[PDB]
RNA sequence: GUGGGAGAGGGUGGUGGAAUUCCCGGAGUAGCGGUGAAAUGCGCAGAUACCGGGAGGAACGCCGAUGGCGAAGGCAGCCACCUGGUCCACCCGUGACGCUGAGGCGCGAAAGCGUGGGGAGCAAACCGGAUUAGAUACCCGGGUAGUCCACGCCCUAAACGAUGCGCGCUAGGUCUCUGGGUCUCCUGGGGGCCGAAGCUAACGCGUUAAGCGCGCCGCCUGGGGAGUACGGCCGCAAGGC
């Protein structure tokens, strides 16, 4: 599989308002992807997690979603 | 004075009589708390990720200001008073940390 | 907090000479200011105990330098204490 | 007496029972069945066979109101959670989609001693 | 000092979604629940399951880690204010101002105590149902003090690295968090793993020492009796030293 940082551009990790790029870091559910799937670094993932939670409170990113399978 | 960022999401059903009033109310609240506004960005109608106040959308505002720090929490209290105002999040400004640079 | 504007104002006021940033009078002045920033922060917020530890370490450091000034030149010790209103 | 012909089907599967409800697209139920509605009484309700018969009983009850298209919602892990779904696709009801909506808390309530 | 840095460090206010419970309504029949099987329990006054709306309290899923912070206890939603510690680069300033530390003073998970609130979930005692030779228990259904908040006590612990603190010295390899750098790497400060010399009774430790040294404090001298008795100090008590 590919990783998120691998297929992406030069983006702002601290911008909670850019949903289009932050949607890439969420799974099928609203969960935050692990480092193995995002290809981020230690400091990067910690900053991403906080900026994702901000977008959630602004109604921009989902807290949780519904899985369509099984 | 430090530099902050204000996020306001209000009811996306207002006409221009109510939208101008709610926003000029927001201007009046910034004046009384001494917020020198640096720039503004208005997104407006945006699809929300979950229902907020039974409403699937939200009208988005964003202000970047420079104000005294002690008065921030009272400025947040003054904005949530309005019924049409739904989300008020104020964040201290930060540097645009780049990744995959 | 304590901005560098207020910082330079104290160093230049208690410097033994231009360019002095580390005199015993300068350290005690700087220590004393952060003492008062905390002792007023601890009038309210009486339940902040982890900040209370930092205060006890600054008082010890302030008294450690004053006990030193006492032994070498007791005059500048009195000139300092009278200028800061201590003890 | 309703003539819905399309609606949702919720599967609540626990280790002690598997129960099926068939509703209309708005959520209001039409009929329903469970492991106890069919003859099974005790631990036999949380078995995949009971899960299969319960799913098929509600399906034929929904045939009375005229159901053809069905959307499936599943909640809970348990024996026969999958056997109920498999019973629903072959029930004649053309299954539209299948969604897992099992409620997971964000660590909000203290569980019973059993779950710790 | 200057300039940078990371962080569930702390305190205050504010705030967000999921979930549980309960209330309201819509819809809907005959059971749900629970166990190795069951029964008490709940259900025709209409439950469980489903949709919508509302109230309340508590805890923060994913991120999350073999991770980070703190002196220890311990600290996870998010935002802001107040705030502590710490680390690096520059080689600027003072010029031995240092280390430890009997007393004292302050902190101190949980449980418990006082006053006043709060009370959703859980749950000592207790009320039941089972199991059993018996059940004063594990399992099941209920359930009060309590868990939460404010203010004041209590001072215990496997309070654990069962390893006091500070410093110097003594091969490296590898994983990592975070800084700086001439950025295959070098160089610091933490957190892991192998292992030189050496130590250890052995297991094992081994630049985070249990090695080689030095300074200072604490403490040990057979088991049961016994952390008991007496006395004292402290405590409202339980009880602690
Ligand atoms: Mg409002
Ligand atoms: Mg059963
Ligand atoms: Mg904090
Ligand atoms: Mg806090
Ligand atoms: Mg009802
Ligand atoms: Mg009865
Ligand atoms: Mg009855
Ligand atoms: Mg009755
Ligand atoms: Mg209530
Ligand atoms: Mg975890
Ligand atoms: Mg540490
Ligand atoms: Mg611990
Ligand atoms: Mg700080
Ligand atoms: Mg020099
Ligand atoms: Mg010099
Ligand atoms: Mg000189
Ligand atoms: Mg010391
Ligand atoms: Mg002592
Ligand atoms: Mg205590
Ligand atoms: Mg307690
Ligand atoms: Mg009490
Ligand atoms: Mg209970
Ligand atoms: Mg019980
Ligand atoms: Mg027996
Ligand atoms: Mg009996
Ligand atoms: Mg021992
Ligand atoms: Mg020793
Ligand atoms: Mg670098
Ligand atoms: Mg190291
Ligand atoms: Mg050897
Ligand atoms: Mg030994
Ligand atoms: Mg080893
Ligand atoms: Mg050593
Ligand atoms: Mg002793
Ligand atoms: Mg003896
Ligand atoms: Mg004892
Ligand atoms: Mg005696
Ligand atoms: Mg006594
Ligand atoms: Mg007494
Ligand atoms: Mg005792």
């Amino acid at each position: 599989k590919a990783k998120v940082k691998a297929t992406l551009g030069e983006f702002d990790l601290r911008d909670y308002r850019n949903v289009e790029v932050l949607k890439r870091f969420l799974s099928e559910t609203g969960k935050i992807l692990p480092r193995r799937r995002t290809g981020l670094s230690a400091k990067e993932q910690r900053i991403l997690a906080k900026t994702i939670k901000r977008a959630r409170i602004l109604g921009l990113l989902p807290f949780t979603e519904k899985l369509v399978r099984k | 004075m430090r530099r902050y960022e204000v996020n306001i999401v209000l009811n996306p059903n207002l006409d221009q009589s109510q939208l101008a009033l709610e926003k000029e109310i927001i201007q009046r609240a910034l004046e009384n708390y001494g917020a020198r506004v640096e720039k503004v960005e208005e997104l407006g109608l945006r699809r929300l990720a979950y229902p907020i106040a039974k409403d699937p959308q939200g009208y988005f505002l964003w202000y970047q200001v420079e104000m005294p720090e002690d008065r921030v929490n009272d400025l947040a209290r003054e904005l949530r008073i309005r019924d049409n105002v739904r989300r008020v999040m104020v964040v201290k400004s930060q540097e645009p940390f780049l990744a995959n640079a | 907090p304590i901005t560098k504007e207020e910082k330079q104002k104290v160093i230049q006021e208690f410097a033994r000479f231009p360019g002095d940033t580390g005199s015993t009078e300068v350290q005690v002045a700087l220590l004393t200011l952060r003492i008062n920033r905390l002792s007023e922060h601890l009038k309210v917020h009486k339940k902040d105990h982890h900040s209370h530890r930092g205060l006890l370490m600054m008082v010890g450091q302030r008294r450690r330098l004053l006990r030193y000034l006492q032994r070498e030149d007791p005059e500048r010790y009195r000139a300092l204490i009278e200028k800061l209103g201590i003890r | 007496k309703r003539q819905v012909a399309s609606g949702r089907a919720y599967i609540h599967a626990s280790y002690n029972n598997t129960i099926v409800t068939i509703t209309d697209p708005d959520g209001n139920p039409i009929t329903w069945s469970s492991g106890g509605v069919i003859g099974y009484k005790g631990s036999r309700k949380g078995t995949p066979y009971a899960a299969q018969l319960a799913a098929l009983d509600a399906a034929k009850k929904a045939m009375a109101y005229g159901m053809q298209s069905v959307d499936v919602i599943v909640r809970g892990t348990g024996a026969g959670r999958e056997q109920a779904i498999r019973a629903l696709q072959a029930s004649g009801l053309q299954v539209k989609s299948i969604v897992d909506d099992t409620p997971v808390p964000h660590n909000g309530c203290r569980p019973k001693k059993k779950f710790r």
